């Protein structure tokens, strides 16, 4: 038995191991790239709404405020 | 002309009390108004009064004509850009000019790297054989050439059939001197194009070629002479070494057309920063003449 | 000298143009002050028969096309 | 009857079609192209298999109908020698085995034009693979390429074509040869005009001429098109030979001028690199060379010496 460890950082979340562990996982850690605010049909909604510059609606800024990453990171 | 200018045409001449202002590109103004900046309502492409809208004063920034068209359809879909305008490449994910209607032959699986602008349509749909014979001379980026200029047969008055003359004999467009030897009852003609490209309202000027290798015409030497004499007699015409930029078109349209909103900008050219209705509230505006967001009122 | 060398009948109406001169409204609203529309107009002519600004091309064509676009933008950055 | 053969490609009438003489086929039985066999009177038998013909022309173009009966459909396979010239004499049939009644489908103009097709910025082509070379002079210019430009949307493996002259030093003769590879494309207007690296007898430059390729269009080249592949290098490049450097080792400069320009696309990536590797090899020149994968094709550039040392103590 064994368990994997990481100057890099394990992209697959952790886990003790039989199963193969993946070889190709740890990776660059990269920096935050996203940020997002929210506050409390959607089309009509979101279209209403960035024509005056802008239920639940989030203003995610690609570079409260909590901090994410663009999405297949 | 367009849609519009029609309308405006008409509500003008019968003098019938509203006259539909619409900007350059000959598109309906996303916020019409009354005769008297009384009740500004906004419209969409079509030119009918969105029902919920009629408030005296100015509508807080309408939504636009890609949008407005979207939540039509939903009682595809385009994918309106953060102006309010369209994205240049609907999605099949063919893309569309600048007006909502797909661009001809775009019809593609995926989306494309990057599909023409105005001016390489304009001359693609002119090798087709619609329009008169002569390419309209299109910038690098792919936009119209501020000054479109297009040869003229002397006789008859006629255009000059340019792609075709320029395909058999761009050896004759070398020069002047050639090229007076090889059509010598042909006077050129260079006018101020609006971004659309169509020609603007006498600006035209009939220029002469008696007395003065590349390939498309919009890059050799005659064509850039030819449009260097032209902005050389716009600099005595009207002072500046330029034609008319968008914002001094619509300036003169609306105060020829009186209708309440008239922009305001400065010899350079650019929109000033802070557009005023005569009437209403004045309200801060970019570069492209898209109020921001909310100004009413380094 | 041009209103018979070069200009010829078109449409720009030269005549309604003339006919506010000697032989003010403008193309599109442009109110005109001949007087100062023609010494630009030399300003200019000498201006691009001036030795310096040669070497103004050959440093304008450099700079970075980032920071300036067009040799407009390299001239008003420069300004 | 008994249509649907394990191998053959997947996924009024009779005056419809040009019958051409069988003296025009090149037999060859290792040749690979697809098809759809039948075993099949004999004008009934004639009339049933080019309506079988039109029911599906997505690809059936060659039918042939033979009595020793079978009759199948090829799609185009008129292989045009890579020699830029007006005449397809250079192009000639190739077939498994010669038929006996061997038709073809009449070529059908229209007046929309599937795709916009954005000229090349590269007057320069290696490698090219004909489809038909047609003479245009009878035409106008513009109705010449309007012919030329439908012509390509009929055929479905033409991944651009070609409106150009031909034989400029006798006089020069318009044509429009279809494209189903553009190869190795050089010689661009707007990069190199200093430093270039490489034809009188044809021109394309003027408006209406050039390369035109069709729009990327990741469809794949439906799988039944003729496997092309740039001609293999005869010289072997040990890429050992060339000092591969990181990307941390150099400026990314605009304003640069002594550098030039090639497209690829055909091939994997290595035939790519190879093929730029030796082109750069070429001329004593060239001394750096750099590949980036572009959407459809990969982009070789070529630089003399530019190095930019910062010296210090
Ligand atoms: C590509 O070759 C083209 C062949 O069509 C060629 O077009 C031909 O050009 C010649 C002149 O270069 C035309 O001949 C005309 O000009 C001569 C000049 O002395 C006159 O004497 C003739 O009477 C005539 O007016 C041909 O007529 C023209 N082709 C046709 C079918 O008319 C293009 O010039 C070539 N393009 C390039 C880039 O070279
Ligand atoms: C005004 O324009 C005329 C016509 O262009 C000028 O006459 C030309 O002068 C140039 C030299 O500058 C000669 O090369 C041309 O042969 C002349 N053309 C003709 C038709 O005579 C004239 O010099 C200009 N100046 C004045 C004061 O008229
Ligand atoms: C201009 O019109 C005349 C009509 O007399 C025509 O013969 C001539 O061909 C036209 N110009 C040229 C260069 O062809
Ligand atoms: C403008 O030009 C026309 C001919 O194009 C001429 O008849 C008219 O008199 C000119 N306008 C004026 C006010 O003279
Ligand atoms: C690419 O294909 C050629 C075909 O022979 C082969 O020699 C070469 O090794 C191949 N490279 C890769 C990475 O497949």
């Amino acid at each position: 038995a064994a368990g994997q460890r990481c100057g890099y950082r394990s992209a697959f979340p952790p886990e003790p191991l039989s199963r193969p562990p993946q070889p190709r996982a740890c990776q660059r850690p990269q920096f935050w790239q996203t940020l997002q605010t929210q506050a409390q049909f959607q089309v009509f909604l979101l279209d209403e709404l960035t024509a005056r510059g802008f239920v639940n609606i989030t203003w995610k800024l690609q570079l409260r405020t909590q901090f994410g990453c663009l999405e297949g990171f | 002309l367009r849609p519009c200018e029609l309308q405006r045409e008409r509500a003008f001449l019968k003098r019938e009390d509203y006259v539909p202002q619409c900007a350059e590109d000959g598109s309906f103004q996303t916020v019409q108004c009354g005769k008297d900046g009384a009740s500004c309502w906004c419209v969409d492409a079509d030119g009918r009064e969105v029902p919920g809208s009629r408030q005296p004063g100015r509508p807080a920034a309408c939504l636009s004509f890609c949008q407005l068209q979207k939540q039509q359809i939903l009682l595809y879909l385009p994918q309106c850009q953060d102006s309010g305008d369209y994205s240049p490449v609907q999605c099949q994910c063919w893309c569309v000019d600048a007006e909502g209607m797909e661009v001809y032959g775009t019809r593609q699986q995926g989306r494309p790297a990057r599909c023409p602008r105005s001016c390489e349509i304009r001359n693609r749909r002119l090798l087709h054989g619609v329009g008169d014979r002569s390419p309209p001379q299109c910038s690098p980026d792919g936009a119209f050439r501020p000054v479109q200029c297009k040869f003229v047969n002397t006789t008859d008055m006629m255009i000059f059939d340019l792609v075709h003359s320029y395909s058999r004999f761009p050896d004759a467009f070398v020069t002047f001197s050639s090229f007076r030897s090889r059509f010598p009852e042909v006077s050129g003609y260079c006018y101020c194009a609006d971004s659309q490209g169509r020609e603007l309202a006498e600006t035209g000027l009939e220029l002469l070629l008696d007395e003065i290798l590349a390939s498309t015409f919009a890059e050799t030497t005659l064509y850039r002479i030819l449009q260097r004499r032209f902005l050389a007699v716009q600099l005595v015409i009207s002072g500046r070494f330029r034609c008319p930029t968008k914002c001094e078109v619509e300036r003169f349209a609306a105060t020829s057309f009186r209708h309440p909103y008239v922009p305001s900008c400065h010899p350079d050219g650019e929109y000033q920063a802070a557009q005023c209705q005569q009437g209403g509230p004045c309200w801060c505006v970019d570069s492209r003449g898209q109020e921001i967001p909310g100004t009413r009122q380094q | 000298n041009l209103s018979g060398a070069l200009g010829t009948r078109g449409t720009f109406n030269f005549s309604h143009f003339f006919q506010q001169l000697g032989l003010v409204v403008g193309s599109f609203g442009f109110e005109v002050n001949l007087q100062e529309n023609q010494n630009a107009l030399q300003f200019l002519s000498s201006f691009l028969e001036l030795p310096e600004f040669l070497l103004f091309l050959q440093h304008a064509i450099s700079v970075p096309e980032d920071i300036a676009r067009d040799l407009g933008d390299v001239m008003e950055m420069v300004f | 009857v008994l249509l649907c053969h394990v191998r053959d490609w997947r996924d009024l009438t009779t005056g419809l079609f040009s019958p051409v003489d069988l003296i025009q086929v090149i037999v060859d039985g290792n040749v690979s192209l697809p098809s759809q066999q039948h075993w099949l009177s004999l004008q009934q038998a004639n009339l049933w298999c080019l309506s079988r013909c039109a029911g599906e022309p997505s690809f059936c173009q060659l039918a042939e109908v033979t009595d020793s009966f079978t009759c199948t459909l090829y799609p185009e396979a008129q292989v045009c020698d890579d020699i830029l010239e007006s005449s397809p004499k250079g192009c000639r049939l190739i077939l498994p085995r010669r038929p006996s009644a061997l038709y073809r489908k009449k070529v059908v103009l229209q007046d929309r034009v599937k795709n916009f097709y954005n000229r090349l910025p590269f007057q320069k082509l290696t490698g090219i693979s004909i489809r038909n070379k047609v003479p245009m002079s009878d035409k106008s210019i513009s109705s010449g390429f309007f012919e030329c430009e439908r012509l390509c949307d009929m055929d479905p493996c033409c991944t651009g074509f070609g409106f150009l002259n031909v034989s400029q030093l006798k006089g020069g003769e318009v044509t429009c040869l279809t494209l189903n590879s553009l190869g190795l494309q050089t010689c661009s207007e707007e990069y190199g005009g200093v430093w270039r690296i490489l034809s009188p007898d044809t021109e394309v430059r003027t408006y209406p001429f050039g390369w035109y390729q069709k729009p990327v269009s990741p469809s794949d080249a439906p799988s039944f098109c003729p496997s092309v592949a740039l001609p293999a290098l005869t010289e072997n490049v040990a890429l050992d030979s060339w000092q591969s450097l990181a990307l941390s080792s150099v400026i990314v400069d605009p304003s640069i001028r002594n550098f030039d320009v090639a497209h690829i696309s055909v091939g994997n990536f290595s035939a790519a690199r190879d093929r730029c590797l030796w082109e750069c090899s070429r001329h004593q020149d060239c001394l750096v060379t750099t590949l980036q994968t572009q959407p459809g094709a990969v982009r070789c550039m070529f630089y003399a010496d530019t190095q930019s040392c910062t010296h210090s103590l």
